[PDB]
């Protein structure tokens, strides 16, 4: 085991100690093939002939298999290897990139001496009196916990110094796999390129020549890419007259990808298709709004489109549309609707809400993703006005803040369906709630609902209130509960209550709620 | 080094980093680069799981940047050291605090600990491995840090100590609380004086960088904020039952507070914007309550055994209303923070909180902020400038309860 790369250091759980598993015996056929094998890894060092004083031992079968699943569960646990995948648009554009797939990957590199013992395996020898030969691992055993990540660590050192010879050259170690693009007049890269191979050939690590490498674009974890465009792997959408459970899951889920880089995809009436469905084999036929929709999400994925990458230069400017009820649109460019990417957001925080505190949401996911993706925020461009949107702040008992950003009369514009008076109305009826109500004008009426919570009784009650009082009306309720509620001022909701009583408030000029407590 | 250990059994931290600002990162890059060079950290390997968040936060008044490490987890982790806080500082008129952390990049780190201290540098869309360093030297920001520097510190400030014992010196983490009743002048000259004993005596083995903008807090001026009570002119339905609604929850906390006769101008089915006149009777039941309310609830003590917690609240136009207590309803201090933006304001309030929580308690509270996790995440490190880290928590407040407050 001569090599040029310091070892990491590895243990064994703590109060663990080596794998001592039995050896199935093998086949005469079984048996040479290893030797054969185990003795030319012996030639190259991977391996080498220990003696009968090393208690542990590994199972091994027949191509060589070694199961290291046990010590795997003796082994202490590495740092995550490689956390999150980068994503496509926070990328560089490049003159050309190249790919290269790693050979002698993990059979290239050293294991910490003081741990080999551990991956101690033996071959029977075919005849029975005899004993069988036992060796150890010298390199990274394929199919090892650390393997991994001990490898990525060892090449980013290996390159580590090229690296820095080469400012210009730009690497993205993947697995088994090494990118590396340019904007080099093409042949001085695929010089440079040999300089690499070379590089790193001097450590041992084997690489594929020219005619071998795959060439652009490069389909990798689900995209299309090419030195200056980007894309999602093409989405075939099956034609058929039956569609069952599972088949509208799996397409709902295909749309979903989609979406960050084709705008417009809507899955609202597929998904819908899904409700009280009984098993994943079950055929529910299409409505006429899912054929619909399905088939204008068709003609959209007919034309490819293609996301373009990061100009650090430049800034990053996000535009939001609300293409429905609790469902937003977006897109990333920097230049002009020249989308680095777009995206959609449903999420419903909350049983009930608002664009506004909704649209708010929008804005710190996009941010997250903005930050992870090109270590920025990008200046929004949003539909609603600075005066709406300070309106509900100073008002909302949360804090929240969004960063630069300008008003773009693109409708719909996000607004406040409603408003409660901060005071109570002069001459409008009173009426206190508490199942049913009674107003300071003598009224009344008291209704008995059968299946409700008590959380909902109240709401109602309420309701009945809003139905039966005039344009401007004074509201007392004993409930917190229902009070938060409205307070919050929510213009959609889970509950179809809620949402009458919404459709009551936005009708009325003026509505004071007040609370009381109970008894 | 002096050998320490995590409370027993206690494993190190995994705690994941949270994505930074290409921004921030090249700053603790550098700094880190540097700190390398002069063997205070060194990268590690994969041989090492553990993991410890890393910030890069500004140093007002400062073109440099400052890093700072999430040893919350840590320290939690990090068995307990078997100076009692000053109850002097908290009374004194000024004080002004100082970020004596630089000093523990002396002493050296017990060497089977350090593989605990691995906190890492991000890359932007996971683009690259991410630097990966453990600390050398005792690091800021961990409990052990000032606990075994405490040696070496005693001495350091023994004779400015007794040279002029007129003003109290104490350290939390990082901080080094000065106190003093010294003209404001005659302060922040004995102040610089310290600043230099602490260089002319190398600890630093740059002088003693200010904390909050130099400036000093006037602990001496701290006074709780009493429970109010609107003062009507002429009162209606409304102003009344608002005004009952507050009292019975007030009467939770004072027994003694009465709405018997406020409720009966209460009969039947008013109408709210109609004006009731106050009765005799009830005139002065409000006004007993009134008087009641006055001041603090007797009876409250802080225990050292029990955590501190911390409630703010947005009172909307830049105002926060805020409380803390280590029992429901039994507060210990209540105050306001006053205007940006409403993060901005929040972090500034904590941050004020909790250093006002060390001065008087020598410790830090849990903090519940009124606001969404992600959003703070995104945000705290740009206006974060103090060099611990409260605990905290993420709450949705019930509009009852801050109009109740200011
Ligand atoms: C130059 C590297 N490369 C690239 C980078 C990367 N990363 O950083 O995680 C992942 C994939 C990847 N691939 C495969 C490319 O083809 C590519 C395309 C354009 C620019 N850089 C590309």
């Amino acid at each position: 085991p001569i090599s040029p790369i310091e070892t990491v250091p590895v243990k064994l759980k703590p109060g663990m100690d080596g794998p001592k598993v039995k050896q199935w015996p093998l086949t005469e056929e079984k048996i040479k093939a290893l030797v054969e094998i185990c003795t030319e890894m012996e030639k190259e060092g991977k391996i080498s002939k220990i003696g009968p004083e090393n208690p542990y031992n590994t199972p091994v079968f027949a191509r060589k298999l070694v199961d290291f699943r046990e010590l795997n569960k003796r082994t202490q646990d590495f740092w995550e290897v490689q956390l999150g995948i980068p994503h496509p648009a926070g990328l560089k554009k490049k003159k050309s990139v190249t790919v290269l797939d790693v050979g002698d990957a993990y059979f290239s590199v050293p294991l910490d001496e003081d741990f080999r013992k551990y991956t101690a395996f033996t071959i029977p020898s075919i005849n029975n009196e005899t004993p069988g030969i036992r060796y150890q691992y010298n390199v990274l055993p394929q199919g090892w916990k650390g393997s991994p990540a001990i490898f990525q660590s060892s090449m980013t050192k290996i390159l580590e110094p090229f690296r820095k010879q080469n400012p210009d050259i730009v690497i993205y170690q993947y697995m088994d796999d090494l990118y590396v693009g340019s904007d080099l007049e093409i042949g001085q890269h695929r010089t440079k390129i040999e300089e690499l191979r070379q590089h790193l050939l001097r450590w041992g690590l084997y690489t594929p020549d020219k005619k071998h490498q795959k060439e652009p674009p490069f389909l990798w974890m689900g995209y299309e890419l090419h030195p200056d465009k980007w894309t999602v792997q093409p989405i075939v959408l099956p034609e058929k007259d039956s569609w069952t459970v599972n088949d509208i899951q799996k397409l709902v889920g295909k749309l979903n990808w989609a979406s960050q880089i084709y705008p417009g995809i809507k899955v609202r009436q597929l998904c819908k298709l899904l409700r009280g469905t009984k098993a994943l084999t079950e055929v529910i036929p299409l409505t006429e709004e899912a054929e619909l929709e399905l088939a204008e999400n068709r003609e959209i994925l007919k034309e490819p489109v293609h996301g373009v990458y990061y100009d650090p230069s430049k800034d990053l400017i996000a535009e939001i549309q609300k293409q429905g009820q609790g469902q937003w649109t977006y897109q990333i460019y920097q230049e002009p609707f020249k989308n680095l990417k777009t995206g959609k957001y449903a999420r419903m925080r909350g049983a009930h809400t608002n664009d506004v505190k909704q649209l708010t949401e929008a804005v710190q996911k996009i941010t997250t993703e903005s930050i992870v993706i090109w270590g920025k925020t990008p200046k929004f461009k949003l539909p609603i006005q600075k005066e709406t949107w300070e309106t509900w702040w100073t008002e909302y008992w949360q804090a929240t803040w969004i960063p630069e950003w300008e008003f773009v009369n693109t409708p719909p514009l996000v607004k406040l369906w409603y408003q409660l008076e901060k005071e109570p109305i002069v001459g409008a009826e009173t009426f206190y709630v508490d199942a049913g109500y009674v107003t300071n004008r003598g009224r009344q009426k008291v209704v008995t609902l059968t299946d409700t919570t008590n959380q909902k009784t109240e709401l109602q009650a309420i309701y009945l209130a809003l139905q039966d009082s005039g344009l401007e009306v004074n509201i007392v309720t004993d409930s917190q509960y229902a009070l938060g509620i409205i307070q919050a001022q929510p213009d959609q909701s889970e509950s179809e209550l809620v949402n009458q009583i919404i459709e009551q408030l936005i009708k009325k000029e003026k509505v004071y709620l007040a609370w009381v407590p109970a008894h | 080094t002096v050998p320490v250990k995590l409370k027993p059994g206690m494993d190190g931290p995994k705690v994941k980093q949270w994505p930074l600002t290409e921004e921030k990162i090249k700053a603790l890059v550098e700094i880190c680069t540097e700190m390398e060079k002069e063997g205070k950290i060194s990268k590690i390997g994969p041989e090492n799981p553990y993991n410890t968040p890393v910030f890069a936060i500004k140093k007002k008044d400062s073109t440099k940047w400052r890093k700072l490490v999430d040893f919350r987890e840590l320290n939690k982790r990090t068995q307990d050291f078997w100076i009692p806080h000053p109850a002097g500082l908290k009374k004194k008129k000024s004080v002004t605090v100082l970020d004596v952390g630089d000093a523990y990049f002396s002493v050296p780190l017990d060497e089977d600990f350090r593989k605990y201290t691995a906190f890492t540098i991000p890359s932007i869309n996971n683009e690259t491995p991410g630097i990966r360093y453990q600390y050398n030297v005792l690091p800021q920001g961990w409990k052990g840090s000032p606990a075994i520097f405490q040696s070496s510190m005693t001495k350091i400030l023994e004779p400015f100590r007794k040279q002029n014992p007129d003003i109290v010196i104490y350290q939390y983490m990082d901080d080094l609380y000065v106190g003093s009743d010294l003209e404001i002048g005659q302060h922040r000259t004995k102040i610089e004086e310290l600043r230099q004993h602490l260089l002319r005596w190398g600890l630093y083995t740059k002088e003693p960088p200010f904390l909050w903008m130099g400036y000093e807090l006037h602990p001496d001026k701290w006074t709780v904020q009493p429970i109010v009570l609107p003062e009507k002119d002429s009162w209606t339905v409304n102003d009344i039952q608002k005004l009952v609604g507050k009292l019975n929850w007030a009467s939770q906390i004072y027994p003694g507070i009465k709405v018997r006769q406020l409720c009966k101008l209460l009969r039947g089915t008013k109408a709210l914007t109609e004006v009731i006149p106050l009765t005799e009777e009830a005139e002065l039941e409000l006004a007993e309550n009134r008087e009641i309310l006055k001041e603090p609830v007797h009876g409250v003590y802080y225990d050292p055994s029990k955590d501190l917690i911390a409630e703010i609240q947005k009172q909307g136009q830049g105002q926060w209303t805020y409380q803390i207590y280590q029992e429901p309803f039994k507060n210990l201090k209540t105050g306001k923070y006053a205007r940006t933006n409403d993060v901005k304001q929040l972090t500034e309030a904590v941050q004020k909180i909790t250093t006002e929580s060390i001065v008087i308690w020598g410790k830090t509270p849990k903090f519940k902020l009124p606001i969404q996790k992600e959003t703070w995440e995104t945000w705290w490190t740009e206006y974060w400038q103090a060099t611990w880290i409260p605990e905290w928590e993420f709450v949705n407040t019930p509009p009852l309860v801050k109009l109740w407050y200011q």
